[PDB]
Order: structure tokens, then sequence, then C-alpha cells
RNA sequence: GGGGAACUUGAGUGCAGAAGAGGAGAGUGGAAUUCCACGUGUAGCGGUGAAAUGCGUAGAGAUGUGGAGGAACACCAGUGGCGAAGGCGACUCUCUGGUCUGUAACUGACGCUGAGGAGCGAAAGCGUGGGGAGCGAACAGGAUUAGAUACCCUGGUAGUCCACGCCGUAAACGAUGAGUGCUAAGUGUUAGGGGGUUUCCGCCCCUUAGUGCUGCAGCUAACGCAUUAAGCACUCCGCCUGGGGAGUACGGUCGCAAGACUGAAACUCAAAGGAAUUGACGGGGGCCCGCACAAGCGGUGGAGCAUGUGGUUUAAUUCGAAG
RNA sequence: GGUGGUGCAUGGUUGUCGUCAGCUCGUGUCGUGAGAUGUUGGGUUAAGUCCCGCAACGAGCGCAACCCUUGAUCUUAGUUG
């Protein structure tokens, strides 16, 4: 990104289209806003573990306490913190996800 | 599909009741299937119980 | 729990192993490893080594090592008790004995007692004369160990209870 | 362990139901194959990778009616029923076994397993007669092929079929010895039963019994197995101790015989097999490629001659390269 | 000194499968282990070409490209043309 905008931006008109631009779509979606990390983290918030056993596997097997949402086919064996409500209702995960956010805003003080 | 015989809640096929017959048998005389017809497996095999001894009385036809 | 990093490892190697793969030209031949690793004070692990060479694969063994480590009760560098393990057809019997009895084990066996530190074991390699496995037979049983204080903080008992 | 006395859950009995291709018996049909009688009718049908042998002007094949006779019992048919297993599917009757539910009326542990012993046990085969339409080992013929004692081909004997007697073996398989309890579910499906609104139909829930599939813990060497265990426990019976030699020899029983059951050894190899993985192959599949093939052009193999190795030839025919 | 011997002692050097679309590694896991994933699935291409999906994300040797030739034109330079 410091060559697009500050760096040389000038070496074809196509370079960029075919690879670094195409480039640049692909991790801003699929690496997103977790790219200032920077860390091994201690926590993980996830909707469905049922759905997403992948991605819990790795953050158990370092022996990281994770929070979710869970649905009741889910693994209490698996997470530490248990949250059985509407895995689909739109409302509810923005009402869970508000409570959760607005818990570590105070915790900033 | 329905049972036709739960429809009724009926018992005893009653041999003569040819008519009553003639809706579990095909175009040529062979008879209909279960899963076609959606009986019963007791009224299934009471069925084949009737439909062959009509055979034997020229009431229902082997292949017309 | 996991075991930390933030030990002294020895890390002496058992055995290695030359495994070959059969592509279209012909074979390919890599080495295996695996090195029993910890210190002489009760932590104990091992990880896998695989490489296409001797010495990285000695490198490998150890990152598996530091992922997984497990720790054994040392009351009077015995093991406490009598267990008999039985992961996967090499079944490996522990004993305990006196302090003068040394350590009579198998050949990898012998390469994990020393590196937890305990010099009191009697033991028989009844299972099968495999060396990943009879270290497997030795590991899964020291897990199943208890401590004298804890089954008695288990039962809400005395310690001494458990001995009069 | 033994004796004396009680309890009813184990198991059994009564009673009230429900399911059934469970067995044995005498009889009953309906298409279809062939056979034969005949009408009608003409050159072939018959059969294969291709074709022939077989059948045919004496009238086949096709077709119409009629007749004998056997055996098989479509449709229903379904990881559907039932039996302990082998097994049993047209129909009806006579005779007969167990199964499961409902409780509670009864018995008061009466039960489980079971070496030898007993009986059953598909198909083949055996002995005596019955019956033999298809089908069909042996054999024969025509092809196929270098060979065809085979696959194909048209026939074709025993057989299968029945009563009665015997052999008593099979991948007689869930490759899982029988019983008792216990251990997440989800799901159909066969027979019930209980309820919840409902006469209903129905939906929902509880519940016994086999019946299948996907699944947790645990078991497993891996595939897999998972309330129908190969989980954890226990009672009883059989079997194995490397592979071949070998289920052979010998000895004995049994049988009308064929051979079954019990069952070795000298010898000899350092291994034979178990699942799994990467590969390579397939007269296994799916996608896909190159003058590979097809669609074309022009040559090589004939002719002389140049040239290159063969062999052979010589004093040596320098040595190397060999799809 | 050997054109003496052995290319089944060898360096080096080239053919060959074929200019075929492939061969692996690093980390992560998967499986007691061998290995497996990445490279497979979907859509394309001359191509592991490339996109999407994907318990894998990446990188390396390859493919192609930058190299020449020929195919157009301009600048500069016109003799022995």
């Amino acid at each position: 990104e410091k060559m697009q905008e500050n760096g040389t931006f000038d070496v074809l008109p196509k370079k960029e289209v075919v690879q670094l631009k195409k480039e640049l779509e692909r991790l801003e979606k699929f690496l997103g806003g977790i790219k200032d990390m920077k860390d091994l983290p201690d926590a993980l918030f996830i909707i469905d573990p049922r759905k997403e056993r992948i991605a819990v596997a790795e953050a158990r097997k370092l022996n990281i306490p994770i929070i979710g949402i869970v649905d009741t086919n889910c693994d209490p064996d698996e997470i530490d913190v248990v949250i059985p409500a509407n895995d689909d209702a739109i409302r509810a995960v923005k009402l869970l996800t508000s409570k959760m956010a607005d818990a570590i805003l105070e915790a900033k003080q | 599909k329905v049972c036709y015989f739960t429809s009724n809640g009926i018992t005893h096929i009653d041999y003569k009741d040819v008519d009553l017959l003639k809706k579990f048998v095909s175009e040529r005389g062979k008879i209909l299937p279960r899963r076609v017809t959606g009986t019963n497996a007791k009224y299934q095999r009471k069925l084949t119980a009737a439909i062959k001894r009509a055979r034997q009385m020229a009431l229902l036809p082997y292949v017309s | 729990r996991i075991d930390p990093s933030k030990l002294e490892l020895e890390e002496r190697l058992v055995t290695v192993n030359r495994v070959a793969k059969v592509v279209k030209g012909g074979r390919r031949f890599r080495f295996a490893a695996l090195v029993v690793v910890g210190d002489k004070n009760g932590h104990v692990g091992f990880g896998t080594g695989k490489a296409q060479e001797v010495p990285e694969a000695i490198r490998k063994a150890v990152e598996d090592a530091k992922k997984n480590l497990i720790e054994v009760p040392m009351v009077g560098t015995t093991i406490p008790h009598e267990i008999i393990g039985r992961f996967g057809a090499g079944n490996i019997l522990l004993k305990p004995a006196s302090e003068g009895t040394g350590v009579i084990a198998g050949g990898p066996v012998r390469a994990v007692l020393e590196l937890a530190g305990v010099a009191d074991i009697l033991s028989k390699s009844l299972g099968s004369n495999t060396p990943i496995n009879m270290i497997r037979a030795t590991l899964q049983g020291l897990s199943e160990l208890k401590r004298a204080e804890d089954v008695a903080k288990l039962r809400g008992k005395s310690v001494e209870e458990l001995l009069g």
C-alpha cells in the first residue's frame, strides 16, 4: 500500500492491474481487518463452531480460553464459555456482540 | 400418499367387492404396487390374499 | 496444562529410520527421527522428526517436543505406585522398587526414564519392538500416574491416612 | 457349600389379543415352453464376433383352434415376514410348532450353558421303483484357434421332479459360539400397546420386539465396530500356537459305495499371510493431448549405383556404438 | 610412454522419455506410523495457464516472458549502396 500511493506507482499501467491490485482485492478481503495484530491473542469469539470446528482446533491446541455463541448441537467439551442463543437471528447476533464490545469498551479505563 | 383403507378405517375385504378391488388392479390385470397406492403392510398382504382368490373365481383378470 | 519452554532440555536421540517413497523414476530415501527430550527433573516429551536429511530431522524433533511435554511424579526418585500402560499393541508395565535398583528398561525406554530424573524403575516390554510405540507405551502410562497428596485431596481424606 | 422358612423381578403357567412364504398332508387352478392333430399360408427360418452344423417343398418358421404332459409358481417383492440353522414365495382346506404384546391370575429360582449321546441339515451323489416339458454335466457335431479335450454354437445321457432309505459335507457367512445386565443420540422400517384434542383421518409423545443406515465415549494394528458390539464385566462349550509336507499317510469307527469324522510324522524353507501408503501397470472406467490415427500428398521395400553396419573373408580387414 | 584393459570405479560431455506439465521444499495440521494435505474440487488454457473453492497459507525449480530472427514505420547516417 506504500507502493500504490507513495512508492513507485509508475511501472506499467497493467502490472498493477493483473498482479498488484488483484493482490489488493484478495488480501483486503481474505486477510481483512485483523491485519494489525502483531501478536498471539488470548481470546476468540465465533458464531457457529458446529459449522466451523476448523478454526477452533488450533485455538484449543494452544490452551486459549475462548468465548462464543453456540448452537444446541455444538461442543461444550470444546468451548470454555457456553452461550446458547439463536445462531441466525440478525438482531440477537448484533445484540450479543454489542454487550461484549461494550464490555471491553468500559474496561479501557 | 393416503391409505384407501384407513380413509374408511375398514376391516376384511369381503372378496365379492370387485369394484373395491379393481381400484388396486392395473390396466392389463397386474397387481398395483404398494408405494404407488400407499397402503399399509397389514392391508397390502390382505390384498394379495384377496386378489389371488378372485383370480380363481374369474372376478379379476390375470392378463387382459 | 501445557509445560512451558522455560526449562533445560537435554534431548538425546534414540533411533534413525530411513524411509522410502516410490515415484515414477524410482525410490526416494528420506529419514525419520524421534528424540526423547526433557530435563532430569520430571518433564519428559518428544516429537516426530521428518526431513530429507539427517540433521534437520534432529532439529524438527525439538519443535514438537517443545509443543508436547508431560510431567511425571517423582516420589522418592521412584514412580509412586504400580501401573501398566496399554497404548497400541505395545504393552509396557511400570513397577516401582527400592532406591538401589537402578534403571532396568528396554532400549528406547532407558533413554526416557533417565530423561525424567527418575532412577528406580523395573519394566518389561510386553508388546512389540517398535521405537515410537514403546515410547507411546511409557508416557501414556506415565500420564495416568497419581500423586499421594493429590488423591487424598481427591478423596477429601488425609495424606497420612493413605499410608496409615 | 448343606439344611429350615419367606419375597417375586429371572424363567414358566393362565387369560385377552395380534402378526406370519414356519412344517407335513390330499386336492385345485392361470399364463408360458415344447410336443402332437389340423386349418390358413410360402422359402427359408434357426443361430453368431462372423458363420456353419442342425430344420425345411415330405411344407418348416410365423399364425388360428383343439389335445396330452411335466416342472416352475409373474404381478405383490421391500437392508419386508418367519424358523435354531439349512431353508420356505400360486391358491384353498385338514393337522401342527414356536414367536410377540396386554397384565398379574398363579408357581416361588423351577434358571443358563452343555463333553460324549440324540435329531435336523441346500446342491451334488447313492439304492429301489414312479415321472421326465423346458433345462442339462458326460459325449457328439459346427466353428474359434498354432492347440480347444474350453468360453460361443444346435442337439444331447444322467440329473433336477415324487414317495421311501442313505451319505451328513459347503464362503452350512454376520467369515462375529449361547445366555444375563450395563453404557450419548439421531433415524427409518415390521408387529403391538398407552396417552394427547379428535368417531375420525391424522399428527405428537411415551413404550416392548426383531429389522437397517449415519453417528459419542471407549475398543481396535488400520479398515472398521458402535443399545443387534468388535465397549466395560461374568458364568459355562468348542478352537489356534509359523508356512509347506496335509486334512495326507497310518490305525479305528460309520456307510450300500463315493468319502465323511478323530488325526499324525520323518522332511524343508526364515518366512508364508493381515490392513494400510506411495507408485507402476489393467484386453477397467472418466476427462484430455501430439502428424499419433482418420481425411490427403510424396517416397522407402522392386532396378542400378553411392554409402553404413552385418556376417563371411583374408597377413590384418583398427577400435567403439546394438530396439 | 601407452589409441593397454574396465564408462558396473569416474569427472566432464551430450541423447532419451519431451519443450512433454510436471518435481519438491518451509510452516501449519492430518494419521500410532508409512504417508497424506499444499499439487486435490469448479471453470478455462498451449501449459501446476489462471481464477474460484479448499486445512492450508506460502516459497523454489519448471511453463511463459525479457534474447535473436523475420514481418511495419520513424529518427540519424548515405558509400563500394
